[PDB]
């Protein structure tokens, strides 16, 4: 047969350091790696972020639309017009083929 | 900076965009009929030249 | 979009010249700055859509899909940065590199507004994604893995670059607002319904159909653990973003030209579903069960209505976030046992007992509960098909009977049961695991919280 | 568990000029 | 050897090309090609063998074959006009003789049997000179009558080149070999735009020369002759191997490597012309030419193959490798797509 | 392709005797030397489809 | 010596070090100047 | 060059900037419609350049 | 298919007629791109010949960058001058034969009329 | 690489260095026999350069540090073990006898390339001519088998035609009783463990194969201990040799200038050494390849090319 290494056990990581974190071997890299990941993942990027999503304003139009359609609802019934006329644009303004 | 930027920065995309597809189907048109008759500068096949042709009298007058 | 793309770039050079002992450390907190910059993008007040630049354009599409990117790539090197303890520097930045670069070209691919870049930085995605399965799978089939991978993508997508030159020499511009603008209806010919096939089959291949999704399971089997979360969550929606890119040129004749693929769709989603109950392997279970969350999304897609369209999309920001959770959570069984066998390791909420909090949770992610995403895109689908023909719902409730029933056995058969005591090397937790799993679960939350988001174009 | 790398069966179905 | 008669050959096999692609007669066109294939001849049998002199006798009655039908075209030809060049009303026959002998000057199929067999038996480097040199003198006489040409048997022999390039690629082990069939499915391609375009056969041409330059060098540093010993550059050389794949790559036709832009400029062409189904039928056949391609990346770069006790002694030695031609060709041949309306002309 | 380096440099190795109303040795003609000039003559300055 | 053998390049080749230095600053002397002349050449011939 | 040492720190950030740049610049690289649109086409102000920058 | 031009010097690399057109401004993404791979192929050449990657050989990289710079710079020019005269020629042809490239009138959506298609 | 066909064209021939003393000596002999000494006096008093045999360690002595490097290293030969136990488990036996036919083949290469270079004599010790004879010796007394003599006959067939062999060969004829005194006198408890019919086997080989096929290509200068133990009469021999035979007569400057760009690049010379026949007893597999490779890395004055070497000296880093 081949020069092959054999197959390595995996050492149980946390026989040699206890406060294991799961990001590197020596405690050093390790704790700060952590404190990078949960600073940067949670606290500026699922919190700053949330807030900034919840407070983008009138998304898509949405309060202008509610504030449009209740502006348009109020003067179509004060004014006696049909509210939501069924032809989108004008029939004056549109030719139709002959016969 | 507000919903007009966005809008007139879209207006001038599109109008660059609608001239380079304008500008391609002209271009299609243009080498097509230059191929089919040669008349432009494009599509120039070449043709043996005239300053080589010896127009001195011959030793034969039937030249 | 270039303040999104450019500090990504940046981050290849950060990698191959930060120290080895700083490289995950900066190459994480950087791209998770790098996410909270692309969620500016959001900021969608005017009905009008983000036309930054040119080339580069942003959607409520598009916009879902870049931030998904964004995020995940930190999640990716989280997910990676264990099983390569034991390797080379110049190998592990050469994998934080294949990591990156799929996020750029993904990014690009999410924003590009002509169709030939859109494919351009399809086939620059298949680059990496094969790299990364061939060179870092743990198992022999790897190489098939990526041979049938590579080539279902490039047999789907020839026929799609003949679509787009052929397109792009009858219209002239190949660009996707001058498409949806001037979109001519096609005259119903053979040539017509051939075109239709071409520009479809690429998409239809990359996010799986019930035919040729026979790459996915062996990908997904034989790839690490940031090479499935990547494709289950970025990749077939890659497709399904193609696919409602460009079925607005095909106008009249998608409403015939679409039957055989929603039936395909829907015998393939309850096929594939009973795969998923009769399997032995939890990758593949989890693969296989991507093949029938994308089938929803092929069905909904081709049925063509707004609620199809939204749910659709709903689903598919839901399926990402879950397959990518579902896949790192076997992932730390595999870690620690090296035998991806689902029945082998089976009392393992007695000694992990918040990792089965968060099996419960992606369990419950992975059927349709109400208060998610994932029912609300599920639901959304199903009335959209239902509204298509009435019949719809006899195959969508075998489906969800089956979802239910694979998700739940999946649960009983890994967490619940007595422990194998055996297994002597069940080490207690990981800090970083734990948070990848928080990671993609507080997400889900927060978009259940606020839906409007994940709502796509229709609405 | 260790990566499997290709062992003297992988390598040699590679020669014999035809493939 | 002997500088005085390597300078000769040389200066030779760099004449007759030179010759051909500036000459604007037929004759001295020919003189150009007969001074390329002397020339190359002794380059071809320098190292004595069976194989090497079994590859020069093949390469010289083949060519020697191809060069006497180009000799009865062009003097058919004068026969018909007067003249010493087809000018526009030649005989479509004259034409015909003509392409089909500069196709198996060039190497394309059904007259491609020879190239794989000369490549193999030969030094890499003469590999290379032919692969590469010898491919543009018929090319220049070939883009010289860019019209009158016969479309019909243009596309079948780029079509028949393209599917038995793939299918022979695809069974081959040895490497000079892949890179013939190789030459033979680039060329297919090349042959195929002429008639439309020659500024695009001569970009794929270019395309193809700097791509299969460094593939030629990068096997030349090792003197690596199988899939095997290619497969053990790992331990030999590890920094070749990012080059080598995505210089593989490219030649398969991937995007963003900038061997895409020739196949897409193609085909781009070839859909304004209305050739969809050869189009078609090139593409599919180009994704199995990617097929060997990338089996032949996973030999050397993906996965690696068990080495032998001597390569420690291999990696005690120092090596040495050409700046400026290597490196730069790699670079171009790869990362030069978002050039590509500069590239094209 | 066809390089013109014959006639950027401005030298004739080669075109003086491409047909055969060309510098004939002594002062001899070519048995068609006045419709050869008269085709050449016309095609000139049209070349290709039109002098076709 | 660390080495047994004297390697290739202990030292800088200080004819190529020169020749490569002196060769770039000519080029990027010559490109700006024949930027400037570009520019120059371009305004004159239509207006500014 | 006081601080030193971990210097690569600044290149993710300087790519952001440089990001922003490119942004302003094709903002100012599209500059057509400045007012011509149907929709806004409002006066310029008695102290206003331009509409948006 | 545009070297049969009128006034088409031979082997000429930049006409006079370039001189017309404004240059690159030298620093484009064109050139910035040709430097950054001038750049990547002298740290590939020194990852090959098992250098330093970076800190060795500082002048091949100087010239690299400069040389890639410097011939992308003209290539880029000459290419401009064929772009602007290959449109030039187009819209010379344009306007010497306006009969066989005539301003089609569009009509307004108001007289066509597009077959509607519903989606139920 | 200085030296090419630049410099050959501005005037390096060899035949223009040459001398009467520039000959290749090859010594030869048994196990223990008299021939480190006898190469070392000949040498000396005709003014050649001494080539000792070359062992395990000698790419580690003539490249780098110069210090012999790990027994990983340098291959895995272990002389020490394959005297202790032949036919092991694992093919030890082979792979020390082709480690050491590649470590000649480097040797003689060096001696080649020094020789065309200056022009100075060389002698060497039990050159690669003389290798096969413990090879044959190996696989007649059953320590290898005949997949391993095919591999090796493949690569000294791959390897040897391209060179020049010795313009004398010096062999020392001893029996083998002498030679097992000889060795037991010498101490060393591995060596002691040598069989008589081994000595016996080298023996054969030699008189058998080595002498003839030798002397029709160069000269043989065969004593006996009592011939030698003096090296006085050798060299008188070798200053009244004839050099009237084999291929050295038949070469000129250019078939010079490419046997030393051949034997200028060492890779070159290992390059057949390397074939991909996958022995088991030769190769190794990827993860202790890649281990053992990137520990080499990781040594000193190995991470990167001779010039490029912080940590060792190389002040001019930055400028080459
Ligand atoms: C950045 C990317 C490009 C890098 C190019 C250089 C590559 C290199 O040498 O890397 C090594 C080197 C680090 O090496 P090291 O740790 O020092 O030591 C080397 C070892 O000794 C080496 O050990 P070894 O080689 O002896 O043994 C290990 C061996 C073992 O072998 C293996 O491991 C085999 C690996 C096989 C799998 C990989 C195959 C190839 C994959 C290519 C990428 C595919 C995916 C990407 C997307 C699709 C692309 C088509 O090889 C390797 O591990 C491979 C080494 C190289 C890896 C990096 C390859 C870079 C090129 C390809 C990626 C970039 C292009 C595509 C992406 C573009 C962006 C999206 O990298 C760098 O230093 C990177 C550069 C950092 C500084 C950048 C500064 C920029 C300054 C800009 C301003 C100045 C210029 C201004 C210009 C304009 C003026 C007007
Ligand atoms: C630190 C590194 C950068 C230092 C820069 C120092 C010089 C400086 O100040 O430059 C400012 C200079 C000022 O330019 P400008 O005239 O004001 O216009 C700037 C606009 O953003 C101009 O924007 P644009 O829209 O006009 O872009 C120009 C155009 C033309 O631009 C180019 O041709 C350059 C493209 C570079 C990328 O770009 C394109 O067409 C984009 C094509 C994208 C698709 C390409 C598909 C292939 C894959 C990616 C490229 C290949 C990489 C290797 C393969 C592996 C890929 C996975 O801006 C740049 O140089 C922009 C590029 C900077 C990044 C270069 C690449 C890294
Ligand atoms: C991965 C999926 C593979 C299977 C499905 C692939 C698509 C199947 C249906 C489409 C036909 C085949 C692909 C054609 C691509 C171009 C389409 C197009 O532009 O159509 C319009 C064009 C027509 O052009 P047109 O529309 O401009 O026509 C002119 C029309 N008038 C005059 C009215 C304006 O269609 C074609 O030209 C089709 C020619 C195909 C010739 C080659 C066929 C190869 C074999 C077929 C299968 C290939 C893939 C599978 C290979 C094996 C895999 C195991
Ligand atoms: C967009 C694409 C995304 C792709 C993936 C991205 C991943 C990375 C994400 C980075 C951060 C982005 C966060 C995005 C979501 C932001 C949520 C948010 O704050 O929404 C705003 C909302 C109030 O906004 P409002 O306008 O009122 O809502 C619409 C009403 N018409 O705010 C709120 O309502 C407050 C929300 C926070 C307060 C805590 C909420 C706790 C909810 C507990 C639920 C318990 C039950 C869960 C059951 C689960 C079952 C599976
Ligand atoms: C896998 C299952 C495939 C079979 C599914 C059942 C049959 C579906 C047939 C079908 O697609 O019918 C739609 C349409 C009906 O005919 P009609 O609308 O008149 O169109 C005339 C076409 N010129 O018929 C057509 O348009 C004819 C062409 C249909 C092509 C279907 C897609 C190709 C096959 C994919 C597999
Ligand atoms: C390093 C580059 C050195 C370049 C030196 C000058 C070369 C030159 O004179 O180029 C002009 C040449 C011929 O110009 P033209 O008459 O248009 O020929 C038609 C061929 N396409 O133009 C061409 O052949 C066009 C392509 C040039 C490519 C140069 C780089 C390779
Ligand atoms: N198996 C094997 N052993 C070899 C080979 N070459 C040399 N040896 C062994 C034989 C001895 O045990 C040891 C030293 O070799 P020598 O023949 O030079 O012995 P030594 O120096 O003791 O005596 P000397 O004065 O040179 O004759 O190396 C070889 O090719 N194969
Ligand atoms: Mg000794």
């Amino acid at each position: 047969q081949w020069q092959e290494d054999p197959e390595p056990e995996d050492e149980n990581v946390y026989a040699k350091n206890p406060d294991f974190h799961g990001y590197d071997s020596d405690p050093v890299v390790d704790v700060w790696n952590m404190r990078a990941v949960f600073f940067f993942g949670f606290s500026i990027v699922l919190v700053f972020g949330t807030t900034f999503v919840a407070y983008v304003p009138d998304y898509r139009m949405q309060e202008w639309a509610r504030r449009e359609a209740e502006r348009l609802v109020k003067y179509r019934e004060v004014n006696g017009l049909p509210i939501m006329e069924s032809n989108y644009f004008d029939p004056s303004k549109i030719q139709l083929p002959e016969d | 900076d507000g919903p007009e930027k966005n809008y007139e920065k879209t207006l001038a995309i599109l109008q660059i965009e609608s001239e380079k597809a304008e500008l391609r189907l002209k271009e299609q048109e243009v080498r097509r009929l230059m191929r089919a008759r040669g008349d432009g500068p494009w599509y120039q096949f070449p043709t043996p030249e005239k300053e080589f042709i010896d127009h001195s009298p011959k030793a034969t007058p039937d030249n | 979009m270039l303040k999104i793309i450019l500090p990504s770039l940046m981050l290849l050079p950060l990698t191959w010249l930060s120290s080895p002992k700083k490289t995950w450390t900066n190459v994480t907190s950087y791209s998770f700055l790098i996410s909270l910059t692309s969620l500016t993008l959001l900021w969608q007040t005017d009905e009008n859509y983000k036309n930054f630049s040119n080339m580069f354009s942003s959607d409520p599409l598009s916009t879902p899909l870049i931030i998904l990117t964004a995020w995940l790539l930190p999640l990716m090197l989280m997910a990676s940065q264990n099983h390569l303890k034991k390797d080379n520097n110049v190998l592990q930045k050469l994998y934080i590199s294949m990591l990156i670069s799929l996020q750029i070209l993904l990014i690009m691919t999410f924003s590009a507004t002509e169709l030939i870049m859109f494919y351009i930085l399809f086939e620059a995605t298949l680059i990496p994604t094969l790299i990364i399965i061939t060179r870092w799978g743990n198992q022999t089939e790897r190489l098939n893995a990526g041979i049938y991978f590579l080539f279902y993508t490039l047999i789907g997508s020839i026929p799609l670059l003949i679509a787009l030159i052929l397109i792009q020499n009858h219209v002239g511009t190949l660009n996707l607002m001058i498409l949806s603008f001037t979109t001519h209806t096609l005259d119903a010919s053979w040539s017509n319904n051939l075109l239709w096939l071409a520009c479809m089959m690429a998409f239809l291949i990359k996010m799986p159909l019930y035919g040729v999704h026979l790459w996915l399971p062996k990908a997904h089997v034989e790839a690490p653990i940031a090479g499935s979360m990547i494709l289950a969550a970025i990749l077939l929606k890659l497709g399904s973003y193609g696919m409602i890119r460009i079925s607005i040129i095909l106008d009249p004749l998608t409403k015939y030209m679409a039957y055989p693929f929603i039936l395909l769709s829907l015998w393939g989603m309850i096929m594939t579903s009973s795969i998923c109950l009769r399997q032995t392997d939890l990758k593949s279970l989890i693969a296989y069960s991507s093949v029938s969350h994308m089938a929803l999304v092929i069905a909904s897609i081709m049925i063509q209505t707004p609620w199809s369209f939204m749910g659709a999309t709903m689903l598919m920001i839901a399926h990402g976030l879950t397959s990518s959770l579902l896949f790192c959570l076997a992932n730390s069984n595999y870690e620690r046992i090296h035998s991806r066998t689902m029945i082998m390791a089976r009392g393992l909420q007695m000694v992990f007992p918040l990792m089965a909090t968060w099996w419960l949770m992606a369990s419950l992610a992975n059927l349709a509960l109400p208060p998610s995403i994932n029912l609300m895109g599920e639901l959304f689908i199903t009335m959209s098909l239902f509204s298509w023909s009435n019949f719809t719902i006899i195959l969508m409730g075998i489906n969800i009977i089956i979802t239910g029933m694979y998700s739940m056995y999946m649960i009983i058969t890994t967490q619940r049961g007595k422990l194998t005591n055996h297994m002597i090397n069940l080490q207690p937790s990981h800090t970083r695991e734990l948070t990848l799993m928080a990671l993609h679960m507080i997400p889900l939350i927060l978009l259940t919280t606020s839906p409007k988001l994940i709502t796509g174009l229709t609405m | 568990a260790r990566q499997w790398q290709p062992d003297i069966e992988w390598a040699e179905q590679f020669s014999g000029a035809v493939m | 050897m002997n500088p005085i008669t390597l300078a000769i050959i040389y200066f030779t096999i760099f004449l007759g090309p030179v010759i051909t692609m500036s000459s604007t007669n037929l004759m001295l066109m020919w003189v150009g090609l007969e001074f390329s294939l002397l020339a190359i001849i002794p380059m071809l049998i320098n190292k004595k063998n069976p194989r090497s002199t079994e590859a020069a006798t093949k390469y010289f009655v083949t060519q020697a074959t191809a060069s006497m039908i180009i000799l009865l075209a062009i003097v058919l030809n004068y026969k018909q006009l007067g003249t010493w060049m087809f000018q526009q009303q030649t005989n479509g026959l004259i034409l015909n003789m003509t392409l089909m002998a500069l196709s198996m000057k060039l190497g394309l199929a059904p007259f491609h049997f020879w190239l794989p067999e000369v490549t193999q038996g030969i030094p890499l480097h003469m590999g290379l000179i032919l692969l590469t040199w010898q491919k543009i003198a018929p090319l220049s006489i070939l883009i010289q009558i860019y019209p009158l040409l016969n479309s019909t048997i243009i596309l079948m022999l780029a079509i028949t080149s393209i599917f038995m390039g793939a299918w022979g690629g695809l069974n081959q082990t040895q490497m000079r070999k892949i890179m013939a069939y190789s030459s033979i499915a680039h060329m297919g391609w090349m042959l195929a735009i002429l008639p439309y375009n020659p500024s695009l056969t001569l970009l794929n041409l270019m395309i193809y020369i700097i791509l299969t330059a460094p593939m030629f060098m990068a096997l030349m540093l090792n003197n690596s002759m199988t899939i095997n010993s290619i497969s053990l550059l790992w331990n030999k050389t590890p920094a070749m191997l990012t080059m080598i794949s995505l210089m593989l790559l490219s030649l398969g036709g991937l995007p963003p490597l900038t061997g895409f832009l020739p196949k897409w400029i193609i085909i781009t062409e070839l859909m304004k012309n209305n050739c969809l189904i050869m189009a078609t039928l090139m593409a599919m056949m180009a994704l199995l030419n990617l097929f060997f391609y990338t089996r032949l990346i996973y030999s050397t770069s993906l996965t690696m193959f068990p080495t032998n006790n001597n390569s420690k002694m291999m990696t005690h030695q120092t090596k040495t490798k050409p700046n400026l031609m290597f490196s730069t060709l790699a670079i171009m041949s790869t990362m030069t797509l978002p050039l590509a309306p500069q590239l094209i002309t | 392709p066809f390089l013109d380096i014959q006639k950027k440099l401005g030298i004739s190795l080669d075109r003086h005797f491409m047909f055969l109303s060309a510098e004939q040795p002594y002062k001899n003609a070519a048995r068609c030397h006045a419709f050869e000039k008269e085709w050449i003559e016309c095609a000139h300055g049209i070349g290709g489809t039109r002098a076709k | 010596k660390f080495y047994v053998r004297e390697p290739v390049n202990a030292k800088p080749n200080w004819l190529a070090v020169g020749l490569s230095v002196g060769a770039s600053v000519f080029m990027w002397i010559y490109l700006i100047q024949t930027h400037n002349e570009d520019v120059l050449e371009y305004k004159r011939r239509n207006g500014l | 060059q006081l601080l030193r040492e971990h210097w690569v720190h600044i290149l993710v950030p300087a790519g952001f900037v440089f990001g922003c740049y490119l942004d302003r610049k094709d903002d100012e690289k599209l500059t057509a419609f400045r007012n011509k649109s149907m929709l806004f086409q409002r006066e310029l102000r008695p102290n206003e350049e331009v509409t948006w920058k | 298919m545009m070297n049969g031009r009128p006034g088409h010097e031979p082997l000429k690399f930049l006409p006079d007629e370039a001189r017309s057109l404004p240059p690159p401004k030298l620093n484009d993404p064109r050139l910035v791109y040709m430097g950054l791979l001038g750049y990547c192929t002298g740290l590939m050449d020194n990852m090959l010949r098992m250098r330093p990657v970076m800190r060795a050989g500082l002048h091949r990289q100087l010239l690299f960058v400069t040389s890639f710079v410097f011939a992308g710079y003209f290539y880029l020019k000459r290419q401009n001058y064929l772009y602007a005269v290959k449109d030039h020629d187009m819209f010379g042809y344009i306007k010497l034969h306006p009969e066989d490239f005539p301003e089609k009138e569009k009509k307004t959506y108001a007289e066509i009329l597009e077959p509607f298609h519903p989606v139920r | 690489l200085r030296y090419g066909l630049l410099a050959a064209i501005l005037g390096d021939k060899t035949t223009k260095k040459l001398h009467e003393y520039s000959r290749v000596i090859t010594v030869d002999g048994n196990i223990c026999s008299g021939k480190n000494k006898l190469a070392k006096e000949i040498a000396q008093q005709l003014g050649m350069k001494h080539y000792p045999e070359a062992g395990i360690q000698y790419s580690s002595t003539t490249t780098g540090d110069g210090r012999p490097l790990d027994i990983e290293f340098s291959g895995s030969c272990s002389l020490e073990k394959f005297y202790d136990d032949p036919k092991s488990n694992d093919g030890n036996s082979y792979r020390l006898q082709s480690w050491l036919y590649a470590s000649r083949l480097l040797q003689y290469a060096d001696a080649l390339e020094h020789l065309l270079s200056t022009g100075q004599g060389v002698v060497l010790e039990r050159s690669i001519y003389s290798d096969f004879v413990f090879l044959e010796a190996m696989y007649n007394q059953g320590y290898i088998r005949k997949q391993c003599v095919d591999h090796y006959n493949e690569i000294k067939r791959l390897t040897l035609p391209e060179y020049l062999p010795p313009h004398a060969v010096i062999y020392i004829d001893v029996p083998v009783p002498e030679v097992q005194s000889r060795i037991q006198k010498k101490g060393d408890p591995h060596e002691m463990k040598v069989t008589s019919a081994y000595l016996q086997d080298i023996e054969n080989a030699y008189k058998k194969t080595f002498l003839p096929k030798m002397s029709e290509m160069c000269e043989v200068l065969v004593y006996d201990s009592w011939e030698a133990e003096d090296p006085t009469k050798v060299v008188e021999d070798i200053e009244y040799l004839k050099y009237n035979k084999g291929p050295w007569l038949k070469q000129d400057d250019w078939t010079f200038h490419y046997l030393r760009m051949l034997v200028q690049d060492k890779t070159e010379v290992l390059n057949y050494t390397t074939i991909p026949v996958y022995l088991p007893e030769i190769t190794i597999g990827a993860h202790q390849g890649s281990r053992i490779y990137n520990s080499f890395r990781e040594l000193p004055g190995r991470k990167y090319a001779p010039g490029y070497n912080a940590e060792v000296g190389d002040k001019w880093i930055w400028l080459k």
